[PDB]
């Protein structure tokens, strides 16, 4: 039983070795002289091994990504199975798919793993048993099951999220105890010795809010590992712990390390200027400053120590990711103002503030820098920290996005963060325009929730034209039909080869009206000559076709 | 669309008789090797490339049982009925949508000539012939509204651009119809009919052509 | 109107219909290896059912019948 498990664990398993660990973990050494240790290595060599390859990415040895995603009763699929790519993935289809509602069970599966990393025998997200539901179902119970993939030794990671209307004569459960093992795994090799957590992210529609900037939510904690696991499946980046973290960045990088820690012990020395000045009478500040000593003792300690890296490389790393993936902000900076701390970016060369940003070019900012924020907090044994594990849920990429700057941002995305398992979903071909054919999963517009697939589009995506992947993948012409106006060159063929090919009492005045709507240099009326020209003169060659006949 | 030589009756099918059996029985790539020989591969109703294919019965099997087995109702499909609700073009789209219709309000490839009834314009819509009136331009009118050719957007777009994407072609080789003589001009023309068959659009491209 | 071209400027295989009429009108007609290896590259990116294959077909047969026309000029030329 025990020599099953160890050839297990020399045949290569990361959960074979944990329960080993788990049972010689508990007695005295001498006994656990070496058995201990050599599962530890073992289990710490399968998390962290890693290899720089010939372009200079930091790539792992043990990926860890989502397999296969299967919707069973759930919102509108009946029984809908996808699989996912490596690399990236992107859902498109009409609003009324079921494309959103995908997002949503990947983020309630990975709730699981996220508390159960935080907290030991924690409780993830649960579906809801009013809206996940299929109302047209008669099973009356839905359940939302995914695989995941952590290597050659872990093939398989189950696990099924049930959830039973209100009524039901048998309580469907859940199955989340791979998910459990796997976290536990991590927190309990992380609370010992450092290692590279995942990254789970989901940004979702309501990242689209306004800034408010007077913002004086709970200070002191938004310095802590396990701060980057908070509320970062809720939908919406959070900004606000991005731009706090920021602002105790730049007062750390400008007082506490260029000229060591001095802004703590000013007030220090003077409570010994006032500690002996007669009556004491100052117990209110006593004692909440003696704390902060405290506090800058046993959290720094962790950010200064080997296990996390400097905090000036990180304010480098992230300054680094904002004006790599974000396209016109090239700087990042923060201005302390007597009374304020504010950050400003220089936008197209003007330095402009935060709230007053544009709204599309400020909630994508508010996606790559606490992204940036949650991979150098999580992943601080790497020389690049952008370049850990993890799974991201976007939620159309393409929002408040001009067209011009919806043609490298997936392209600086992926350049970026190389081992995020991205999951889109979006609208725009231009974004298709950027897209592998394989990376793309589909909709078609008849789809009534019976499929068992989702498939790829038949014609490639990476370097087709946009008219043709809007009106090859997205099923949409690329003049409207609802406009008479677009029309015109076909009632004009209709009515030109009504006569023959002469320009005599309807194609000249209909020619007319093109010329007079669509302009002199217009494309449609080069078109409409081309087509002029070459009907005129056929007439030449039917009657030349007459006279070799007969 | 193409005339489509009705070669010889393959033996597979002459042993199986409508009735005791229905279709699924026959085995489905005996029939295929035969059909594609004079189809070239090519759905006949889309005017269209098989990437996936299957059997399509131009008259339907519900309606009238003891029609299948005769081999001048068996053509290619555009598409799969493998895709859970499968496309809206050719072979499905008659199956699954559209309406009503009648056995002799359809066009038939394979003796009836479709030049003189409809015309693939430059823009890659299809419209009525000319001076066509009545009972035809009915069954004009009715085949494209079965068919789908005016219709879906996957056909209708990549028929647009491949007849757009010959247009320089068909301009300058026209223009050039005074500086070239007779015959050897003619013979761009038979370079053309030997040209346009390894194409996925043959009968678009020979109305943009000649007429 | 939104100055946004149809192909995106930072993928390399966007340019390889565009390198190739430079490339075929820079040989004038009469593909060679590297025109050969260019038409391979679209062949296995793009399918045979892709209009950049369509556009290229149609850019090889204008130019090889614009050569046709220097070889008509071939006669009455010296
Ligand atoms: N609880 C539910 N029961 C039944 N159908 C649902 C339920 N929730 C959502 N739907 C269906 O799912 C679709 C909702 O769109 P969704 O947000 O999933 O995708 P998207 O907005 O296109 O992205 C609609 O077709 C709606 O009818």
């Amino acid at each position: 039983m025990t020599k099953q498990y160890e050839r297990k664990a020399k045949g290569g398993n990361l959960l074979s070795a944990f329960e080993l660990y788990q049972r010689n973990s508990d007695k005295a050494p001498g006994l656990g002289e070496m058995l201990v240790g050599e599962w530890f290595e073992m289990c710490r060599d399968y998390i962290q091994d890693g290899h720089v390859d010939e372009s200079g990415i930091f790539r792992p040895d043990n990926a860890f990504y989502l397999r296969r995603l299967t919707l069973k009763d759930f919102r509108r699929f009946s029984l809908l199975e996808i699989k996912l790519e490596e690399d990236l993935t992107v859902i498109i289809g009409n609003n009324g798919k079921g494309k959103t509602s995908i997002l949503y069970a990947i983020a309630k599966t990975l709730s699981w793993f996220v508390a159960n990393i935080l907290k030991e025998g924690g409780s993830g997200q649960r579906l809801s048993e009013m809206t996940d539901i299929k109302n047209d179902a008669e099973d009356r119970y839905s359940d939302v099951s995914s695989t995941f993939f952590f290597g050659k030794g872990l093939k398989s990671v189950p696990i099924r999220l049930s959830r039973s209307a209100l009524g039901t004569a048998e309580r469907r459960d859940s199955e989340v105890k791979p998910a459990k093992d796997l976290a536990d795994i991590w927190r309990v090799i992380n609370e010992v010795n450092t290692i590279n957590l995942p990254t789970f992210a989901l940004y979702n529609v309501e990242r689209s809010q306004p800034f408010n900037r007077n913002i004086k939510d709970n200070t002191g904690r938004r310095e802590e590992r396990f701060d980057a696991y908070s509320q970062t499946l809720g939908g919406a980046g959070r900004f606000d712990h991005f731009v706090e973290w920021y602002i105790y960045l730049h007062k750390r990088t400008v007082s506490d390390i260029s000229s060591s820690i001095k802004e703590l012990e000013q007030q220090v020395n003077d409570l010994q200027r006032t500690v002996d000045g007669g009556m004491v009478s100052v117990k209110s500040l006593l004692e909440q400053m003696k704390f902060k000593l405290s506090e800058a003792i046993e959290r720094n300690d962790a950010a200064v120590s080997s296990r996390v890296l400097t905090e000036s490389v990180q304010k480098s790393i992230v300054e680094k990711a904002i004006c790599s993936v974000v396209p016109s902000i090239s700087n990042i900076w923060v201005e302390m103002i007597t009374g304020s701390d504010l950050v400003k970016v220089t936008n197209d060369g003007h330095d402009v503030t935060i709230d007053q940003l544009s709204d599309g070019l400020r909630v994508f900012l508010s996606l790559v820098a606490d992204l940036a924020r949650r991979m150098v907090m999580l992943n601080p044994l790497l020389e690049n920290p952008l370049e850990g594990r993890g799974i991201v849920l976007i939620d159309q990429i393409e929002l408040h996005l001009h067209p011009k700057w919806q043609q490298e941002v997936i392209l600086n995305l992926r350049s970026a963060f190389p081992n995020i398992q991205f999951i889109i979903t979006t609208h725009s071909p231009i974004v298709l325009s950027t897209i592998e054919k394989r990376c793309i999963r589909e909709f078609e517009p008849n789809d009534d929730g019976d499929q068992s697939f989702l498939d790829s589009p038949d014609m490639q995506t990476k370097g087709s034209e946009n008219a043709q992947i809007l009106e090859q993948v997205m099923n949409v012409h690329s003049t409207p039909p609802g406009i008479a106006e677009s029309h015109w060159l076909g009632n004009f063929e209709l009515l030109l080869l009504d006569n023959s090919g002469e320009l005599d009492n309807h194609s000249q005045v209909l020619y007319d009206q093109i010329k007079a709507h669509f302009g002199i240099d217009s494309i449609e009326l080069k078109k409409a000559d081309s087509l002029i020209r070459i009907n005129k003169m056929k007439n030449k060659l039917n009657k030349i076709r007459a006279e070799k006949g007969k | 669309m193409r005339e489509l030589a009705r070669l010889e009756r393959p033996e597979i099918l002459d042993q199986y008789i409508a009735g005791q059996n229905d279709w699924m029985e026959i085995d489905q790539s005996a029939v295929w090797p035969k059909l594609t020989e004079m189809q070239g591969g090519f759905c006949a109703y889309c005017e269209c490339r098989l990437n996936r294919c299957h059997i399509e019965h131009f008259r339907p099997r519900g309606k009238f049982p003891a029609l299948t087995f005769i081999w001048n109702n068996l053509f290619g499909s555009c598409g799969d009925s493998r895709k859970s609700g499968g496309w809206s073009r050719c072979g499905i789209y008659k199956d699954n949508g559209a309406g009503a219709y009648n056995a002799d309000d359809l066009i038939k490839p394979d003796e009836e000539n479709p030049d003189d009834y409809l015309l693939f314009l430059t823009t890659g819509e299809v419209v009525p012939a000319i001076g066509l009136t009545g009972r035809a331009l009915k069954k004009a009118q009715e085949t494209i509204r079965v068919f789908n050719l005016n219709g879906d957007i996957k056909l209708f777009g990549s028929r647009r651009t491949a007849v757009q994407a010959i247009m320089p072609n068909v301009e300058y080789l026209y223009t050039l119809l005074e500086e070239f003589d007779e015959d050897d001009w003619n013979e761009m023309l038979r370079d053309e009919l030997e040209k346009i068959e390894s194409d996925e659009y043959k009968t678009a491209l020979k109305h943009a052509w000649t007429f």
